[PDB]
């Protein structure tokens, strides 16, 4: 797709299980920078 | 033409990207399917990004976005998680590859909870999961999330 008339992005808010949390969408590659690039690991809880 | 530069934890910068990284966790419903069952990170690196290409790509649309919407960029700071890290921190984000059988249409997604991009580093649900061990639960490989300068500007909410 693209943006709505008018507007630039799109902020949603889905709902999993219950629990709703924000998604952010956008439609241009150049709207976005990648400044930070995280390594990690998830961790083992004991 | 992009380079690098590795963050020490001592860097107040490191500490506050660390400090969003983890203070955003939250307990996805799904039981961890998609991305794993965790609390806490364990964050081996933090590195910035820098290409003056895609830096200059970026402001100047921010700009054309300002003018557009009252002189506000709207920006935001946001995580990003998919398969495809390397390529997007090398040759900059391209719609042109974008999720195409997602929610909102063939769009570049980002998240306010690490966690939530967390669950889209091995694919969509997180499919197999880890290239060495199809474990979506893997707590050995390392994994890769972009934390990046998004522009929103008048943003159209949706569902
Ligand atoms: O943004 C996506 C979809 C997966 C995804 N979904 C979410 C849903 C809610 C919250 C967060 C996320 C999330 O963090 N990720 N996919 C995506 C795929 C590719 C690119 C991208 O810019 N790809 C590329 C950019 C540049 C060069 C590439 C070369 C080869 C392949 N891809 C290239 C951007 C987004
Ligand atoms: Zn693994």
């Amino acid at each position: 797709a693209h943006s709505p008339p008018g507007h630039h992005s799109v902020t949603g808010r889905p709902s999993v299980n219950g629990l709703a949390l924000a998604e952010y969408v956008i439609y241009r590659g150049e709207q976005a920078y990648p400044e930070y690039l995280i390594t990690y690991q998830i961790m083992r809880p004991e | 033409g992009t380079i690098l530069i590795d963050l020490s934890p001592d860097d107040k910068e490191f500490q506050s990207v660390e400090e969003e990284m983890q203070s955003t966790v939250r307990e996805h419903r799904d039981g961890g399917h998609a991305g794993g069952i965790f609390n806490r990170y364990n964050i081996l690196k933090i590195q910035k990004v820098c290409n003056k290409k895609l830096w200059e790509r970026y402001t100047h649309r921010r700009k054309e976005v300002s003018e557009e919407n009252h002189n506000h960029a709207n920006e935001r700071m946001l995580f990003h998680g998919s398969p495809f890290v390397n390529a997007i921190i090398h040759k900059g984000f391209d719609e042109r590859h974008a999720y195409i059988g997602g929610m909102f249409g063939a769009g570049i997604y980002f998240a306010e909870n690490s966690s939530k991009s967390n669950q889209y580093v091995y694919g969509i649900g997180g499919g197999t999961g880890c290239p060495v061990h199809k474990d979506r639960s893997c707590y050995i490989c390392h994994r890769q999330l972009l934390f990046c300068r998004v522009t929103l500007g008048k943003s159209f909410l949706q569902f």
